């Protein structure tokens, strides 16, 4: 549960800014929280999904787009599903499907 | 102010006994202040605007003398120099310059996601303005497809400054990008087409590549080698390949897990 | 439950896969044809 | 933000272009397909196919 | 980008390099965190005035990336810049390992210590009894006691029996203590033996303790020999109980085989 927060709240502005722990991401151990309670741990996936977007998708990550969309709770799609609806098919345009 | 260079820095000393006195000097920077950016004491920028111009016409002299890897030292200290949030110049006559150099030099690196992860910087700066960093990105755009003819007027048509040990490099990783280009399923080309193809009249640059690869001199003659015929025809690798598979669907069918 | 933050804030396919192939195609065909025949 | 990843779908368009018409027609001339493109050159379109 | 600077070589800007490794090892700590591990050239190069600082960063750097046993070692070699500090986070990340390493491998050489035995880093049991030291003196030893049997090593057990801490129950209920937790017969008997002689040469000889060990460490002479003590000593008030559990806790065999040593 600091295995959780402190890493997509490490990122939120790492993504909102240029840092390199994408590839820190990439050789971080915490990239698992072990089952982070269906908040943290679905948006995770989102959040590590346009981590590869910025470093060039290469289909390997519209699973965890896909993964990070079906993981989400009966809110509303303004709050941010609404921006995973639009990156999700984003980089599966830039795929060709 | 403990200066020393202001002399012979505009004036062409290209690698004369200026550089380690410059070096040296910069060591004498270190002695004096360091490089750490100097989060207090925002008035003193004698160390951040003097001490960083110095070290980018160092950076930019490098290339000069083509010193690739300490040109990535210059560079990437530049880039966490501009990684300040203090007020500094927003850029100079030098920011695009060099920031998109380091962009095209790294674009000649092959390195694309580097390329597009130092794209997180310039925003507006990319079509709506900015045209001198337009021009690598719509450049290396134009290498993504198979734009040639317009890249290699882009080769020329540069409007920013020299780039030429960039554009060599960009000479060459194309140069083996048509002399792969040949080797698809043509027809017997004669001594003209693909010999006008790059940017050459008649040398033996057509013999370095036709005895480099195939399309062999003939009688007017390039050689098709288009034979793609051994590889199919293979059941023994399946064989042992869902030999695998089968297995490892009878594990998780019946083997309780 | 379902706290869920603020960072941003058939009947209808069939016809939308006709919007896909069809979405702007000449649109209402009656007169093209008649300005055919005489030019084909 | 999405907009420095907009810019680069042009490759993606055109391998819709030629899957598309290379699927569609089967003898083409090159002289046609940069003109169903809007390319404006056909001596590049011989190097995009 | 200071990481930038390590093609120098001129041994100064790798020290002005290792003067930014220590505060600012948190933000860009993520960027020099696998990219560059130049620590190691230096570090066995010829060039001193580093391989001493940058060892100790090195031991930072690979300790939260998994490589325990890489941050063990330059933490070993990392020099007196190391241990010179023990107001952080890290003195509890560098004793967690290297207390550990030392006691699993001092089972092995409770094992075989006779060859093939440990090439210390001379903190590597430096800090086991330094850190056993600042045990002993932060007025702890029901903890003393402890570590005292983790380390498998005797004579400081021995040594703990006349410490800061006196002797009322301790060294004495200790063999309770350990009685109940005691795993085989070879790390018991040896410490059981050892033992009981200076309970022997203690003010007040205790007697349960020593007839119960020796039930518990077939020693068929030694109670003859003070039970000889207690002949010489002339009272069978306390020849007594000495004699009474030897008889209701002892075996046939035993008694049978220490009567040969109590006639004579």
């Amino acid at each position: 549960d600091g295995q959780a927060t402190l890493l997509n709240l490490l990122l939120r502005n790492y993504l909102h800014y240029s840092l390199y722990d994408q590839a820190e991401k990439l050789v971080s151990k915490s990239v698992f929280p072990e089952q982070a309670n269906n908040n943290e741990w679905a948006r995770y996936l989102y959040y590590t999904g346009r981590i590869k977007a910025i470093q060039l998708e290469y289909s390997e990550a519209r699973r965890t787009m896909t993964n990070a969309l079906r993981k989400a709770p009966q809110h509303t799609a303004v709050g941010f599903k609404q921006t995973v609806h639009k990156l999700l098919i984003v980089v599966e345009l830039l795929l060709g499907e | 102010m403990y200066e020393q260079l202001k002399g012979e820095w505009n004036r062409k000393s290209p690698n004369l006994s200026k550089c380690g006195e410059e070096l040296g000097r910069l060591k004498l920077v270190l002695l004096e202040l360091n490089f750490l950016p100097t989060t207090g004491t925002k008035l003193t920028k004698q160390q951040l605007i003097l001490a960083r111009d110095i070290l980018e016409i160092g950076a930019q002299w490098s290339i000069l003398r083509k010193d690739i890897p300490s040109f990535e030292r210059y560079m990437a200290q530049l880039k966490c120099y501009y990684f300040d949030y203090k007020e500094q110049l927003p850029e100079s006559a030098y920011m695009h310059q060099l920031l998109g150099l380091n962009l095209l030099f790294l674009l000649s690196q092959n390195r694309v996601a580097e390329f597009h992860t130092e794209l997180e910087r310039l925003p507006a700066k990319d079509i709506q303005t900015n045209v001198y960093i337009k021009h690598p990105v719509s450049l290396e755009q134009y290498l993504m497809e198979g734009s040639y003819n317009k890249v290699f007027l882009a080769k020329g048509n540069i409007p920013a400054e020299s780039y030429t040990f960039f554009i060599d490099i960009l000479l060459d990783t194309i140069r083996d990008e048509i002399a792969g280009c040949i080797e698809k399923a043509y027809e017997k080309i004669l001594f003209t087409e693909a010999t006008r193809i790059l940017f050459f009249n008649t040398p033996k640059k057509m013999t370095d590549y036709a005895k480099k690869r195939g399309w062999v001199l003939g009688p007017n003659n390039y050689y098709s080698f288009a034979s793609q015929q051994q590889k199919p025809e293979d059941t023994t690798i399946p064989s042992t390949e869902l030999a695998k598979q089968v297995i490892e669907y009878a594990r998780q069918l019946e083997m309780i897990v | 439950m379902s706290e869920k933050k603020q960072p941003v804030d058939e009947d209808n396919w069939d016809d939308d896969n006709v919007e896909d192939d069809f979405s702007n195609q000449l649109r209402a065909e009656l007169e093209k044809h008649g300005y055919k025949m005489e030019t084909s | 933000g999405t907009y420095t990843l907009i810019i680069r779908l042009r490759h993606n368009v055109i391998k819709t272009g030629v899957r598309m018409i290379s699927l569609s027609y089967s003898r083409i001339s090159l002289a046609d397909i940069a003109q169903k493109l809007q390319l404006d050159s056909p001596e590049d379109a011989e190097f995009i196919v | 980008g200071i990481i930038s600077l390590l093609d120098e070589d001129e041994p100064q800007l790798k020290e002005f390099a290792l003067h930014k490794l220590n505060a600012v090892v948190n933000d860009f700590w993520a960027e020099i965190s696998e990219s560059v591990d130049k620590i190691e050239v230096l570090y066995e190069d010829e060039g001193f005035r580093s391989r001493q600082f940058a060892a100790l960063v090195a031991s930072k750097v690979f300790y939260h990336l998994g490589a325990f046993e890489e941050s063990l070692n330059y933490a070993l070699g990392a020099g007196d810049l190391f241990n010179v500090n023990d107001n952080s986070e890290y003195v509890e990340t560098i004793i967690a390992k290297c207390i550990d390493h030392y006691t699993k491998q001092c089972v092995e050489n409770a094992d075989l210590p006779e060859g093939e035995k440990k090439p210390i880093d001379q903190r590597l049991e430096g800090i086991v009894n330094k850190m056993f030291q600042r045990c002993l003196d932060d007025h702890k030893y029901k903890q003393a006691i402890g570590i005292a049997l983790e380390t498998r090593r005797l004579d400081v057990f021995e040594k703990t029996i006349l410490e800061s801490n006196d002797v009322p129950g301790m060294l004495a209920y200790s063999l309770k203590l350990c009685m109940s937790l005691m795993q085989n017969k070879q790390f018991r008997n040896k410490v059981l033996r050892v033992l009981v002689k200076i309970y022997m040469n203690l003010e007040k000889p205790d007697f349960i303790n020593v007839c119960q060990c020796l039930i518990f460490l077939d020693d068929p002479q030694a109670v003859s020999d003070i039970l000889e003590k207690l002949v010489k000593e002339d009272n069978l008030l306390m020849a007594y109980q000495i004699c009474f559990d030897l008889y209701e806790s002892a075996s046939q065999q035993f008694l049978s085989s220490v009567i040969q040593n109590l006639r004579t």
